[PDB]
RNA sequence: AAAAUGGAUAA
RNA sequence: CGCUGCUGCAGUUGAAACGCCCGUAGUUGGCCCCCCGCCGCCACGAGGAAACGGGAGCGCUCCAGGCAGGCCCGUUGGCCCCGCCGCGUGGGACCGCGCAGCGGGCGCGGCGCGCCGCCGCCGCAGCCCCGAGGAGAGCGGGCGGGGGCACCGGUACCGGCCGGGGACGGGUGAAACAGGAUGAUCCCGCCGAGACCGCCGGCCGCGCAGGCGCCUGCCAAGACCGCCUCUGUCAAUCAAGGGCGAAGGCCGGGGGCUAGAAGGCGAUCAGACACCACCGUAUUCCCGGCCGUAAACGGUGCCGCCCCGCGGCCGGCGCGCGCGUCCCGCCGGCCGCCCAGGGAAACCGGGAGGCUCCGGGCUCUGGGGGGAGUAUGGCCGCAAGGCUGAAACUUGAAGGCAUU
């Protein structure tokens, strides 16, 4: 799996983005 | 054999499905049965899927079948 | 091809090309017309009468031996079911499924058959309502199906 | 299937092309209006600028050369753009903090050939034509 | 490209088949992509053909025979040579050899 | 109407306090006590919970022991089903 | 649902004449499919026709002298302006010299030549060559 | 059973 | 630039049929009933600003021009175009929408007709198309790993035994870690537990898909076929909406055998924290919930119809033969080869054929390759995330099937 690993990497960035937004909001 | 659809051999129409005929219509017909007191015609539906009863009797003349209905007594062909 | 399944079959009943009254041994018109009405007082459904002459009497299609369809002959004597036969037959079946489902909410295939059986009722009743066969006030309700049935 | 083969499906047909039409990249850049805002030159054929610093951009790996470029600051919208001084020995004429004209490279804003990071050209330096100062017709 | 029309499985009209495991790999391949070759053999090796029957006291005793289906995975089979890589023309022919 | 958009209907009394999950079980184990159940003898939906496990047909006036929050509890409709078969086994 | 009786029926005629099939069968018949055939027989593209009046959908018999290429229906049946009947002719006709586009006009089912002789316009039914 | 690598640029 | 596809796009693999079903908007719809209204329509009009487009003539020296000019039509300078879903007259094909009795008299209805009447007045044949190889139904006949609920056996594995009884036992590629004189491994009689339903198990079947295989009992259900049953267009396909949807996840109860995300561990190599062993929590299992995804695949939407031979299977259903679980088949499927024919080809051919000789209908979806399913704005979800969905910016190829 190489494209699914890219999708997993995006989902983790998307999840870190939502925790970061919460800290600054 | 230069037969055309306008006049198809009777057996061809009789072999094909009753809707896929150049002239569509009934596959079934009326076939007689014999009963007590009767040497005459006792017509019944050929493909009866329901019980027909001995005229003036309790017992059922034709056995139920998805196809042509079968019988347990003496019977007479088509119309006579 | 089936309204609620991907089935394209063609199992159909047939009517004769020569549209003329039975030469096997047909009865008198007024007598057959009265005979169909007499069997409807015993409650025989319209399909069942058309079937009964076909095995019990001499012709399957009453219109050729008589002058008109089984329900038009019955209707003059007021024997046309108030709810048209087609709707009523499906409404009967829907209630039986509702009973099976009452005991167990587990069955899913049956729930698919209810969301299909009752869909047809709404469509056919809707056809009947504009045609005036069914009054505008009448409408199918799933909870009230048994009450409509009787 | 284009379908919608109905005498009374003109409404559907009219919109289906209007909606799908924007997908075409050329049409989308053309009428979305995103580029009319984005274009540093504002869609003008050419725009004035002040020279900020001469820069060297190495060309693509197949063609190895130090392209010479100038970073210019558009007077109209204060955007810092990179222009390529054209021809040979042109940079010697260009001076820092000097007015300049900048025009498209002709691919419609896209980079032309092997210059990395460059989308515009320097038509005039301090009013006098760049070509003129190169053809000698008008000197410094 | 579609190397084979069956797409590598015999799954037809179902959309699902019960899944078993390679005797060797233990890889799970649906029943349709499974080698499955039936095996019937004498329990002692045929090398001990009648040496056992001559040793056997009971009269007319036949050497027991195993009747087991061996279900291998596609990957395990090609490397254990149960089936080879056939040619484009060769693939269509069936006729168990 | 639409007094409570979410199913926090019965639990709308507790109010802001208590927690989402903690109120969530209550919506099923409080809808249970309040709702009427069928008198087995009368076949009328009037049985309510007089006290934990004491359940009385309001119309019938009989009293039947039942599960704490529902007249018929899940483990007991299995046990009763078992004792019907096992009695028949003797006879 | 058989949405158009004429299209399938015209495809079936053409299909028979690629397999030769001197005798051809059309199963669902409408008045228009008879009017198209008389227009074709009068032109001579097809030799003759008949319909077995079974008391249901009346099946149609088609006889083709075998000289037929493409016969298709134009639906959506756009009404054509009398002046620009030719623009439809450019797309659907092999050579301005030969071919036929049957239109429906009040005077009665009429071909492309008759329409421009009367300078009249009508909904395109189909092209027969 | 164990084996990783190979500049750019033309040829 | 048929690179926008109404003419005239592409969606099997290049980019793209939503997993499926139900379905209201829309949008599309058999056949039939000459001879009238309202359409739409069909043609012709009338009346709508010139310029402008064209367009007749006329040598500004040609011309781009212009309405001029000449011993000239009252000399000219015309003319066709403002498109105009507007407004008239005509014509009835296709195409929709038409429930409803007709008639004579009294009526020359207070300068001719009308309306609402007024009755039997015996005048009129008074008034039921047909039954879609469209459906909705009805009965029969069998078919099925189709669904629910119980009931429910069988070994296997694992844990606990008892009688042995005697030494290493696993484990692998080779080993190593664990178990053993607390008697291991091994057998054999048990016992407890939960899973799982082998072989039969398939070019089998059934389901709307996802999927579906112990024993009996129990309910409801479904196509297909048969059909001298019933209505009588009730149809198609879909926004929006409603249901279902593997696996993994998650919530609250339970369970708990086996595998086994994590975690530890051994070997493994440069390093492997990977692969191979060994141990093992979540999970697997169950019941009520969410979630809403898949290489949800035939990467092929849905109904409709014609389309060539050889087949296999399967479910009814017939006709003759000797009378068979025969032979020819008739329909609904499941499939293999493929005649045309198509396509860049691989190859589909029960379509991916009947297309540049393009037009049965309904729906979705794409427009070079990255950025990008990204950002944001929602909405739904307990979450994990799902659905809708950017741009700036970059780059010349990315990519399909083939041949060497």
């Amino acid at each position: 799996m190489r494209a699914k690993w890219a999708k997993k990497r995006m989902r983790k960035l998307k999840r870190k983005r939502r925790h970061m937004k919460a800290r600054s909001k | 054999m230069n037969v055309d659809l306008l006049y198809p051999d009777p057996v061809e129409e009789q072999r094909k499905h009753k809707l896929k005929r150049l002239v569509q219509g009934p596959n079934s017909y009326f076939l007689e049965i014999k009963c007590a007191g009767c040497q005459d015609i006792v017509v019944v539906y050929s493909h009866a899927n329901t019980p027909v009863f001995c005229p003036g009797c309790t017992s059922q003349i034709s056995i139920p079948t998805g196809g042509k209905c079968a019988f347990t007594s003496q019977v007479e062909r088509y119309r006579q | 091809g089936r309204m609620h399944s991907k089935g394209k079959g063609i199992s159909r009943s047939a009517i004769p090309y020569t549209r003329a009254p039975a030469p096997w041994n047909k009865y008198t018109p007024e007598d057959v017309c009265e005979q169909i009405c007499k069997l409807a007082k015993k409650g025989t459904p319209p399909s069942r009468i058309g079937l009964i002459l076909r095995d019990q009497f001499a012709i399957g299609q009453v219109k050729n031996v008589t002058g008109s369809k089984i329900v038009r002959i019955l209707k003059a004597k007021g024997l046309a079911p108030e709810i048209p036969e087609d709707l009523y037959c499906m409404i009967k079946k829907a209630v039986a499924i509702r009973k099976h489902l009452e005991r167990s909410r587990r069955d899913k295939d049956s729930k698919f058959r209810l969301i299909l059986v009752e869909s047809r009722i709404h469509r056919l009743a809707r056809y009947y309502r504009q045609a005036r066969r069914l009054p505008p006030t009448f409408r199918y309700k799933s909870d009230q199906a048994a009450a409509l049935l009787a | 299937m284009s379908k919608t083969s109905g005498l009374y499906t003109a409404r559907k047909l009219r919109t289906v092309r209007r909606v799908n039409r924007w997908a075409d990249k050329k049409y989308r850049k053309a009428h979305l209006g995103t580029w009319l805002k984005a274009n540093p030159l504002e869609g003008a054929c050419m725009a004035r600028g002040i020279v900020t610093q001469k820069i060297g951009i190495s060309a693509k790996q197949p063609n190895s050369a130090v392209r010479k470029a100038v970073r210019v600051q558009l007077t109209k919208n204060s955007k810092k753009i990179t222009a390529f001084v054209p021809r040979d020995g042109s940079i010697t004429y260009i001076d820092n903090n000097d007015e300049v004209l900048v025009a498209g490279f002709g691919r419609a804003g896209r980079a032309v050939g092997d210059i990395p990071g460059c989308r515009f050209k320097v038509i005039k330096v301090a009013g006098i034509g760049l070509l003129a100062l190169f053809l000698r017709k008008r000197e410094k | 490209p579609v190397k084979r029309r069956n797409n590598g499985r015999s799954k037809y009209n179902c959309g699902h088949t019960n899944i078993v495991r390679c005797q060797n790999c233990h890889r799970c391949v649906p029943k349709d992509k499974v080698i499955k070759r039936f095996t019937i053999r004498n329990i002692v090796d045929n090398t001990i053909a009648d040496d056992v029957l001559n040793a056997c006291v009971i009269q007319g005793f036949a050497i027991p025979k195993l009747y087991n289906k061996v279900q291998y995975c596609v990957s395990c089979s090609i490397h254990n040579h149960i089936v080879r890589v056939r040619s484009r023309e060769d693939r269509k022919i069936r006729t168990p050899p | 109407m639409a007094k409570r958009t979410k199913k926090v209907g019965l639990t709308g009394k507790y109010g802001t306090r208590y927690g989402r999950a903690a109120r969530k079980q209550l919506l099923k184990i409080e809808t249970s006590q309040k709702a009427k159940y069928t008198c087995p003898f009368c076949a009328k939906d009037k049985v309510r919970r007089t006290a934990c496990g004491i359940w009385t047909c309001r119309s019938c006036s009989k009293t039947m022991a039942g599960g704490a929050y529902s007249l018929h509890t899940e483990p007991a409709n299995a046990a009763r089903a078992t004792i019907r078969r096992l009695r028949l086994a003797r006879e | 649902v058989r949405i158009n009786v004429l299209r399938d029926a015209l495809k079936s005629i053409c299909n028979a004449q690629r397999i030769g099939k001197k005798q051809v069968i059309v199963r669902p018949s409408s008045k228009v499919i008879i009017e198209f055939l008389q227009l074709m027989q009068k032109n001579g593209y097809i030799s003759d026709f008949a319909v077995v009046d079974n008391h249901r959908s009346n099946r149609i018999v088609v006889n083709l002298i075998g000289r037929l290429n493409k016969a298709g229906v134009i639906s959506p049946r756009f009404d054509i302006p009398a002046n620009d009947i030719e623009k439809w002719v450019v797309n659907l006709l092999p050579s301005r010299l030969f071919g036929h586009i049957i239109l429906t006009t009040s005077q009665g089912i009429m071909d492309h030549i008759e329409a421009q002789h009367r300078q009249i316009g009508g909904k395109v039914i189909g092209y027969f060559y």
